């Protein structure tokens, strides 16, 4: 995350973390329920085997309520493919149930109807993550979150040197230094409405991180909850 | 303008049947009896962040 501010004890609950064999964060999820995570598609291909993290805010220190879990299936959408980024969407089903406490808390998954006329059309929503906070730098070592526009369709698309497919949306800014960025892919796009979070999306990519003219691409998860729902099974 | 006024006054999920406001909860949440308010059903629902 580029700018924004650290996420406060249990301000991110939903926030998980996809782990690497040496330990460390390569992307982000959404804690949706006990058993699954919801994650970009896309990031499945940046690890031979990987874990999840919950409940942490600072990965040099141990807060005691961080929690690794380990994957049981891996539900990647089929239609997915790097030439596009396309369909950036997987679900992913734990061995383990996670244990909710403070910061750990799964977001709400809306209706999509609802969620496009009013979730989406609100000022702005929610992105958090530990990824890059410039994007020339490292990944953070404390969890982010940032409050990123919804961002004209139109106005996005001509943004865009790559084709914005049905499955995608636009949010951030156009010259603020505020942005996602590489490590939070796969990480929560959430939208509040009345003190309560829904899941709107899923950071996917950009052309780099807070460029003047350029947005953040996120999945629109709203697309994608009767595959979520069927996911959320297998 | 039902759902599109204030979201005809449901808590979370807005729904236009027969000219009228139907609201509906996000799993893990009861409509309540003014058939309005979502309540959680159990300890950590979704959405919400964490007090304790
Ligand atoms: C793979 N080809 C075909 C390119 C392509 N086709 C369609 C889309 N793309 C595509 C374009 C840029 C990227 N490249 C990044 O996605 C990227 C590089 C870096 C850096 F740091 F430069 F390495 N950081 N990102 C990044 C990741 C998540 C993000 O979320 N919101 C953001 N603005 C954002 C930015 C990509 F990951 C895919």
């Amino acid at each position: 995350i580029v700018g924004g501010q650290e996420c406060k004890d249990g301000e991110c609950p939903w926030q998980a973390l996809l782990i690497n064999e040496e330990n460390e964060g390569f992307c982000g999820g959404t804690i949706l329920s006990e058993f699954y995570i919801l994650t970009a598609a896309h990031c499945l291909y940046q690890a031979k085997r990987f874990k999840v993290r919950v409940g942490d805010r600072n990965t040099e220190q141990e807060e005691g309520g961080e929690a690794v879990h380990e994957v049981e299936v891996v539900i990647k959408h089929n239609r997915f493919t790097k030439e596009t980024y396309d369909f950036d969407i997987a679900v992913l089903r734990l061995k383990t149930p996670i244990t909710f406490r403070m910061n750990v808390a799964p977001a709400c998954l809306p209706e999509r109807d609802w969620a496009e006329s009013t979730l989406m059309t609100q000022k702005t929503g929610i992105v958090s993550g530990f990824g890059r906070t410039h994007e020339k730098g490292r990944q953070s070592t404390r969890l982010k979150m940032l409050e990123v526009p919804y961002v004209d369709r139109n106005s996005c698309k001509l943004s865009s040197s790559f084709i914005i497919t049905q499955n995608m949306f636009c949010a951030g800014y156009d010259t603020k230094q505020e942005d996602a960025c590489q490590g939070d892919s796969g990480g929560p796009h959430v939208t509040r409405f009345k003190d309560t979070y829904f899941v709107t999306g899923i950071v996917s990519w950009g052309e780099g991180c807070a460029r003047k003219g350029k947005y953040g691409i996120y999945t629109k998860v709203t697309a994608f909850l009767k595959w979520i729902d069927r996911s959320m099974k297998t | 303008k039902l759902c599109s006024l204030d979201n005809g006054d449901c808590d979370q999920f807005c729904h236009e049947e027969q000219n009228s406001v139907v609201c509906s909860c996000a799993r893990g949440y009861t409509l309540a009896d003014n058939g309005k308010a979502c309540i959680p059903t159990g300890p950590y629902p979704c959405g919400k962040q964490t007090l304790e």
